């Protein structure tokens, strides 16, 4: 009998992790903060690392990988990809970023007045690693209004180059976002699953007014709450991937893993192989597997580009039963037996 | 990668490699000891008190 | 690091006895008080609880006390009654007729500095006084009342040395008198202030496991003796034999005792005996940490362990003992108090007790003995409500608010470790 | 230049007793106290003098003090092997010990005994022309090696105000501990010691036992396995000491180079290679993998991820065949490999010591003869840690006063408690402080 604590109580992953764990009859749940567990199901903030794999005769795996948030903040993740010899300044699958402090505002306003003379686009886009839901972002083609927004704000902002020519799903004119969901086991074997995400806007794009943060945020919370046209075309603005690969196949000539699946692949191995020596527990005290949430935007030219890492992503509910299972079939009972893979593991 | 200050002997030798550059008096323990001794000694009377009764 | 040993009355002086027989045979001492052992390991620490005499003889530190002088007649006549210092034997005439006050009050106290003077001999010839073991019955007189004042003057002459006592539970199951939940009762409120360690040996637990364990129908004081000689062996082990950890009574009061009224100890053993099969070391993990083992007539799954200490005898493997040990935390972990790290403590002596390849023994400070205290209270209850064979107190002096106030104390005993059995995070 | 050790309690002892036997090997001092290789008759002044001093007779003895509230621990360093090594004015017990109880070693029994040691340690230190200080071995956990090491930290600091104080401590590890209570005595001796100690080196009795286990092939460490090992490395440190060289001479150095800010004294101490004697043939491991070697969590002292920490100071203590190029050559390697911040206030760089004289073991021990070893010390406030998982395992005790009654019998304060607590969670957060970003 294994035994496993839970210390968030709003994660639905887990909650789901939590629930097959005990059905297996081999699982049992202990108070949050009974020190003899086998696996911690970890708080979001301030997981007390210090104190894993200090327990005598246990053996002891977390939720959470420590230091993974410099891949999951904003601001620090622009700060590793400029500054990682293994992720070029110049590496081509993430938009032209700049850490600004309400920091490298100099730096940003002469890329923008480089851009203003030669003629090119010029729309930025202002996000928070400390904003949420859709809170506390911009999109202005002027310098000035985003920085006034920034330094009316209290945390440390990013600006980043705003995508002005996406791929755009038809009918409808509508742009989307692809989440890929990343299971990392103790090995640091990295499982990519099969089934992702397009988080869908469902109205027209439209790059005359970016004020209409509507047909410019996929966010789920954003469609739901402000898109009078939610789910007109698909359940929830979520598209999967067969009906996704298919509609490439019948619009494009092409499949999902040609154009985009390789890309992704590519940026997941990246980010990850590049942290691997910060973060890896293969000699530790105790060991970690996470559940990351990778989120792409497609251009019109079928290329890839990272917007964002989540440390702690949600599941699409009609998913959440798989890749659940999965988690306990290769990041747990793969350290605590029990009594076809939905993975893409991929290779390094 | 500046290799400084080395130097040797015949047992063996030292050197610095640079990678980048950037109380309570004697009265008064007496007094704490005292007060502990003396909380000692007003427990242990509560004590001999409460068994004479 | 020498410990004085006192038996008082005649459960007291019957388990004391068989005591003094056992560990004698364990640190090979014959009769005659002549050593006659082949291991340095039984004479280290000797000592402890043996003085030497010319000729190097060994003399148990031990003093005999009764109201009455058959059973010190039996004990004198008994296999090892040569060995003990007869001037060691204190006895009276009287008798306490199961009766707290005559042994407390009235004819114990014309005994009671006769003993003093026979404790205060040997203490003043100790190198270093470790403490003092007393046993006794709590259902009696002279054992339960004699015994308890004979603590409390102890405790005025040595204020800083250790009091620990193996303390016998009266049950309906196993009775002498009716009266018996009456000076249990006095006894325990004296227990629990004059006390640093108890072990509370339960007649119903050895009764039910000489009848439904070992099998034997109509169980004899012999019987319940045998076991509690095991237990007395086993817990005293540490202090008898060369070990890592330097064990002693103050010690194990230190760690054991979280909150100075709760250290009433649930002693257990393994194997029960009476096969040539040793046991394995789960099995006798398993054993050890079974209620149908336990000497209080308490279930530890109703209650939680504030505490508890270890002692493996025998040649076994010291990593399977480990193993085991952090192996049944784990596995019942809920019933260990989170908020005292590693309560579990435990230790290995290489010398097995007579006729057995390994054994385990088991001391538990858990709030599931709240269960005995109840039991008794219960039955106090019942006849103090009606005042029931009060006069036979009366008469010696005593008023009912001393009964009262014993009564209250112990509920509120009771109550304390309800509380700590409540307590998280 | 004279160095004093001072060895209190169980742990202070034993280790104390693992440390001199091997200096006694490193040296050429037999148990008898001679020394054949020492020309110089009933003086000198060489290296080794700073350990040993010389009667007229010839006898090489240690300038060491032995202090246990109990005797047992003691008698046998009084009737073991090295015997002749000690007069008995050197080994001080008491008849009973604290009973793992800080108060107990501090207030009431540290009070009856405590100038007894001074006097011993007075005659040790007047025989010295030039003291630099004292070498202080004792555990966390127990009753005499907190309290009674805390009392005597305060009046040394008293009674040798000028001199520095090093500490070798071992941290509690419920593997092999004796006492429930190792958690409160810990926080009350590292309050009321924080002021008087200028370095300390804690030992995580945890990963010495792991270490034997993984690395010795022993299923169940035992003292004797723990100490040879922990005497391996008290060896590396104080070599310096002991023989010629130019990196740490003196108790100052190690302050100097280790210690920037004065109440973050604690360098994570990490060793390499630590090889089973049973294993008939060994691959030699190499200046490169051994250095490599200091930067796995597995062969430090005390658990902790220096990766997630920032280095305040780093020092590289080699032994045996080793030459600079090849230490440079492996550092220029491992940086480009490893995750080494520094604090932005430091210089990112290793001082570097090599002792030509390849590490010695004691005989028929757990222990292979290798041709280089190094010992890393290294300030980083990844050790903070430890004190982490210390502090709560107090607050959990602490939150129900669970044992506080016997502390208070001893005629401690309640408060000290909570004062000692409020220290160490200033010090975590002055750790927090110099190591971590927003
Ligand atoms: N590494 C190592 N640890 C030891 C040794 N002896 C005791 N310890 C540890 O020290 C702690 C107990 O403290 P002790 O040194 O035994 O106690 P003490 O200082 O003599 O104080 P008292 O309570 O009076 O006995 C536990 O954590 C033990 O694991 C030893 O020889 N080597
Ligand atoms: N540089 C950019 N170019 C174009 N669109 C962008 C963009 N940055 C963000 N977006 C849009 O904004 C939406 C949300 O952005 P972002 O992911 O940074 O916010 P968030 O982190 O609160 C949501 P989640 O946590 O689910 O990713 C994206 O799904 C995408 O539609
Ligand atoms: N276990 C055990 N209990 C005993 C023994 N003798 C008496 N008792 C119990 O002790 C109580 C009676 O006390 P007793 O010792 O005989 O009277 P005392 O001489 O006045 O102390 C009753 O609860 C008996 O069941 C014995 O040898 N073993
Ligand atoms: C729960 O923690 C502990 C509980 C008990 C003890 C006991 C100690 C240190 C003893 O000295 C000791 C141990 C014992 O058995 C393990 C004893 C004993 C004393 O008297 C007889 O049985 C030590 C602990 O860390
Ligand atoms: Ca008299
Ligand atoms: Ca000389
Ligand atoms: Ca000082
Ligand atoms: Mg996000
Ligand atoms: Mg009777
Ligand atoms: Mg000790």
């Amino acid at each position: 009998m294994y035994t496993f604590v839970v210390r968030d109580e709003n994660s639905s992953v887990y909650a789901e992790v939590s629930r097959l764990l005990l059905a297996t009859g081999q699982w049992k749940r202990l108070r949050k903060d009974n020190p003899r567990f086998n696996l911690m199901l970890g708080e979001r903030n301030r997981l007390p690392f210090g104190r894993l794999g200090h327990e005598p005769g246990l053996v002891q795996l977390v939720n959470y990988y420590r230091g993974a948030d410099k891949l999951c903040r904003k601001a620090s993740l622009v700060k590793l990809i400029k500054t990682s010899p293994e992720l070029s300044e110049s590496c081509t699958w993430f938009p032209e970023s700049y850490v600004i402090y309400p920091d490298e505002r100099e730096v940003f306003l002469a890329a923008y007045n480089r851009r203003r003379e030669g003629r090119e686009g010029n729309v930025w886009i202002a996000k928070s690693s400390a904003g949420a839901k859709g809170e506390g972002i911009l999109i202005s083609s002027e310098a000035s209004e985003l920085l006034d927004f920034i330094d009316e704000q209290g945390q440390v902002h990013v600006i980043q180059k705003y995508l002005e020519k996406p791929l755009l799903l038809e009918p409808g004119h509508r742009k989307f976002d692809i989440r890929s969901w990343v299971l990392v086991d103790h090995l640091y074997n990295i499982y990519l699953y099969r089934e992702g995400v397009l988080r869908t806007s469902s109205e027209p794009y439209n790059s005359a007014n970016f004020q209409d943060k509507t047909c410019h945020l996929t966010n789920h919370c954003i469609q739901k709450e402000y898109s009078k046209n939610y789910g007109r075309y698909e359940e929830g603005n979520e598209m999967f991937f067969e009906e996704f690969n298919q509609y490439l196949m019948d619009a494009l000539n092409t499949t999902l893993e040609n154009s985009i699946l390789l890309q992704i692949k590519h940026i997941i191995r990246s980010c990850l192989m590049c942290i691997e020596p910060a973060i890896s527990t293969k000699h530790l005290h105790y060991q970690s597997f996470q559940l990351f949430g990778f989120d792409f935007m497609v251009d019109e030219e079928l290329k890839v580009w990272l917007i964002e890492v989540n440390g702690a992503p949600a599941c699409a509910q009609k998913l959440y039963a798989e890749l659940c299972q999965g988690i306990v079939d290769v990041a747990i009972s793969s350290v605590f037996p029990l009594a076809t893979s939905i993975f893409i593991k991929l290779h390094h | 990668m500046e290799v400084i200050e080395l130097n040797k002997c015949t047992s063996g030798q030292s050197f610095e490699v640079i990678l980048k550059p950037p109380d309570p008096s004697l009265e008064e323990i007496q007094k704490k000891l005292e007060a502990a001794e003396e909380r000692r000694k007003y427990q242990e009377a509560e004590l001999l008190k409460h068994l004479a009764e | 690091r020498e410990i004085v040993h006192i038996q008082a009355g005649q459960c007291g002086n019957q388990i004391g006895a068989k005591f003094w027989e056992v560990i004698s045979d364990e640190h090979g001492i014959d009769p005659t008080g002549s050593y006659h052992g082949d291991s340095d390991l039984q004479l280290e620490r000797i000592n402890v609880y043996y003085n030497e005499a010319t000729g190097n003889k060994y003399v148990p530190r031990a003093i005999l006390v009764d109201l009455e002088p058959g059973t010190m007649d039996s004990v004198r006549s008994g296999p090892f009654g040569q060995i003990f210092r007869p001037d060691n034997f204190v006895f009276g005439q009287s008798g306490a007729g199961n009766n707290w006050a005559k042994g407390h009050y009235t004819e114990g106290a014309e005994l009671v500095d006769s003993v003093l003077d026979v404790v205060r001999k040997e203490s003043e010839s100790c190198d270093c006084l470790q403490g003092f073991q007393l046993t006794h019955s709590l259902g009696g007189g002279t054992g339960s009342g004699m015994g308890t004042l004979l603590i409390s003057k102890i405790r005025e002459e040595y204020p800083d040395r250790i009091m620990n006592t193996f303390s016998v539970m009266p049950s309906p199951k196993v009775s002498d008198t009716v009266v018996e939940p009456y000076n249990a009762t006095l006894s325990v409120h004296q227990l629990v202030e004059n006390t640093d360690e108890t072990y509370c040996i339960d007649n119903e637990a050895l009764y039910d496991i000489c009848f439904r364990t070992l099998k034997l129908t109509t169980p004899t004081y012999g019987d319940l003796n045998h076991l509690v000689s095991a237990t007395m062996s086993g817990v005293t082990t540490c202090l008898r034999f060369p070990g890592q950890l330097n064990a002693d009574l103050r010690k194990l009061a230190v760690n054991m005792v979280p909150f100075p009224r709760l250290h009433f100890f649930m002693p257990g053993f393994a194997p029960l005996t009476s096969q040539y099969r040793a046991l394995t070391v789960p099995e006798l993990t398993q054993q050890m940490f079974d209620s149908k083992n336990m000497m209080a007539a308490c279930d530890p799954r109703h209650g939680r362990y504030l505490t508890v200490a270890a002692i493996f005898r025998g040649r076994m493997s010291m990593k399977e003992v480990d193993e085991q040990m952090l192996n049944v935390q784990n596995k019942n972990s809920s019933y260990f108090v989170e908020w005292i790290p590693n309560n579990v403590k435990t230790a290995v002596c290489d010398i097995p007790p007579r006729g057995l390849k390994m054994s385990a023994t088991f001391i538990g400070n858990s709030t599931a003995i709240q269960e005995l205290f109840k039991r008794i209270s219960e039955q106090f209850t019942a006849m103090f409500r009606r005042k029931a064979f009060l006069h036979w107190y009366t008469g010696e002096g005593m008023d009912e608010m001393e009964f009262t106030e014993a009564e209250s104390n112990m509920n509120d005993l009771v109550s304390e470790y309800q509380q700590y059995q409540d307590a998280t995070a | 230049r004279e160095c004093i050790s001072i060895h209190v309690g169980q742990a202070g002892v034993q280790i104390g007793n693992a440390c001199w036997e091997l200096y006694c090997l490193e040296h050429g001092i037999q148990p008898d106290g001679q020394m054949p290789s020492d020309k110089t008759i009933g003086g000198g002044d060489d290296s080794f003098n700073t350990f040993f001093s010389e009667t007229g007779a010839g006898k090489h003895v240690p300038r060491a003090v032995f202090v246990d509230l109990e005797p047992t621990v003691i008698d046998e360093v009084r009737t073991g092997t090295y015997r002749q090594l000690f007069h008995p004015e050197q080994l001080i017990t008491g008849k009973e010990d604290a009973a793992n109880n800080y108060a107990r070693g501090h207030y009431t029994i540290g009070k009856e005994i405590i100038d007894l040691v001074l006097d011993r340690i007075r005659k040790l230190a007047d025989q010295c022309t030039g003291l630099q200080g004292f070498l202080v071995f004792h555990s966390f956990g127990g009753g005499t090696g907190s309290g009674f090491t805390s009392l005597l930290m305060e009046r040394l600091s008293v009674d040798y105000g000028k001199k520095s104080k090093l500490e070798f401590s071992i941290y509690p590890a419920p593997q092999v501990s004796t006492a429930v209570v190792e958690p409160y005595n810990s926080i009350l001796t590292t309050h009321t010691t924080l002021e008087h100690s200028d370095c300390a080196f804690m030992v995580d009795n945890e990963a010495i036992y792991d270490i034997c286990r993984r690395n010795l092939d022993i299923e169940r460490p035992t003292y004797t396995n723990l100490n040879r090992l922990i005497s391996q490395i008290v060896s590396s440190i104080t070599a310096s000491l002991r023989f010629d060289g130019a990196l740490n001479v003196d108790l100052t150095e190690f302050q100097t180079n280790l210690v920037p800010y004065p109440r973050i004294h604690f360098p994570l101490a990490t060793y390499a290679p630590v090889i089973s004697a049973e294993k008939a043939y060994h691959e030699q491991l190499s200046v490169a993998e051994i250095t490599n070697a200091c930067f796995e969590p597995a062969n430090q002292m005390v658990k902790c991820d220096p990766r997630h920490g920032k280095y305040m100071a780093c020092c590289l203590l080699y032994r045996g065949d080793v030459v600079p190029k090849d230490v440079n050559a492996a550092i220029a390697t491992i940086k480009t490999k490893r995750s080494i911040q520094f604090v932005d206030w430091c210089p990112t760089g290793f001082k570097v010591g090599i002792n030509y004289q390849p590490p010695t073991v004691v005989p028929g021990g757990d222990l292979a003869k290798v041709q280089r070893a190094v010992c890393m010390l290294s300030n980083t406030t990844a050790i903070a840690e430890a004190w982490a998982r210390l502090d709560h395992k107090f607050d959990l005790m602490y939150a129900k006063r669970a044992f506080v009654h016997w502390y208070v019998g001893e005629g401690m304060e309640e408060g000290e408690f909570s004062e000692a607590r409020e220290d160490m969670a200033a010090l975590e957060k002055d750790y927090e402080e110099v190591g971590v970003d927003s």
